[PDB]
């Protein structure tokens, strides 16, 4: 089946929405959607409340489709609705290429191939380049 | 150099980038008790939303379902990060007499006709050739 | 919460009626009335604003 792995635990919760998108030029990302359940008390109703705290900006997000990997990405934006007795919550993750995205670097590149500038600049997040 | 120290105008981008960190709105029902900048807490709910958010607005929302409805704001859309708003054109203008530099360059006090400012001086930078 | 509430509406069936010989108005005339005034007026292009009355309801 389909197994949300978050920081390295299997993080049984429920699953109402997955949406894996990848382009071909841009960063591939995943949707999930979840929902926290309020109406079942006693034991199970905070420790409910203690899965959903393991929701860090920033934490190793796993996907796991037919024992075969989906999108495996770190996380970002992490809204929560809370309208009446539903309460959700919507994760996104994205790729190691968003450790890309949104620093302004200066570099210079003298004497170099159209690769290896680029290689090594992938290199900082861990990207291996294949070509 | 956008101003005399950059400590205020680094401090500056940087809350202002934060303010883009938590954003969102809480619905509540009809109160004028709440301002802008309130900085109010959340307590009674679980450990996803529990802790002191400072508003950014509030709206009103009068209407004939719903009642009245003082919906509160928390965060801050966007910003553009720029020191000052760019003019990247070439303009020309007149030489303005002569007036010492009071930030101790040498710096030319001329004019600008775009502006329409025949009165007051704007000091400027000489380029030379060679100088040394 | 309370958000509107609906008019009073009222319901009420009527019968007109012309052979019986105490009847003698034929009941077009009678009728050339409530399909007139229940209906849009050719003057301003809207209903009539009735009022029903009873002797003493």
């Amino acid at each position: 089946h389909i197994t949300l792995d978050i920081a390295g635990q299997r993080s049984t919760l429920g699953i109402r929405r997955l949406r894996v998108q990848q382009l071909i030029n841009e960063i591939p990302l995943a949707q999930l959607e979840l929902h926290i359940p309020t109406d079942n008390h006693g034991a199970a109703d905070n420790a409910v409340q203690h899965e959903v705290s393991r929701f860090t900006l920033g934490v190793r997000v796993g996907i796991a489709q037919d024992n075969k990997p989906l999108f495996d990405g770190y996380l970002v934006q992490k809204k929560m609705q809370l309208k009446g007795k539903e309460w959700s919550v919507r994760l996104e993750a994205r790729h190691a290429l968003q450790k890309l995205t949104f620093l302004p670097h200066s570099r210079v590149f003298r004497q170099q191939d159209d690769s290896t500038v680029m290689k090594g600049l992938l290199q900082s997040a861990g990207v291996k380049l294949t070509q | 150099l956008p101003e005399a120290t950059l400590q205020t105008l680094s401090n500056s981008w940087l809350n202002y980038q934060q303010m883009t960190g938590v954003q969102g709105h809480i619905v509540l029902a009809g109160t004028r008790d709440f301002a802008p900048g309130e900085s109010i807490t959340l307590s009674g709910f679980g450990a996803g939303l529990d802790g002191t958010a400072m508003l950014s607005g509030v709206n009103q929302q009068f209407d004939t379902q719903y009642g009245w409805r003082s919906e509160l704001v928390i965060g801050l859309p966007a910003s553009m990060l720029e020191p000052a708003p760019p003019v990247r054109s070439l303009h020309i203008g007149t030489v303005a007499g002569f007036t010492a530099d009071p930030q101790h360059l040498d710096r030319i006090a001329i004019h600008l006709p775009a502006l329409n400012l025949p009165d007051s001086l704007i000091f400027a930078r000489l380029s030379k050739p060679w100088a040394s | 919460r309370y958000v509107i509430s609906e008019p009073v509406g009222l319901n009420l069936t009527l019968l007109f009626d012309s052979q019986m010989p105490g009847n003698t108005t034929p009941i077009e005339t009678q009728l050339a009335m409530l399909k007139s005034l229940c209906a849009v007026d050719a003057a301003t292009g809207s209903p009539y604003f009735l009022r029903i009355t009873w002797g003493k309801m």
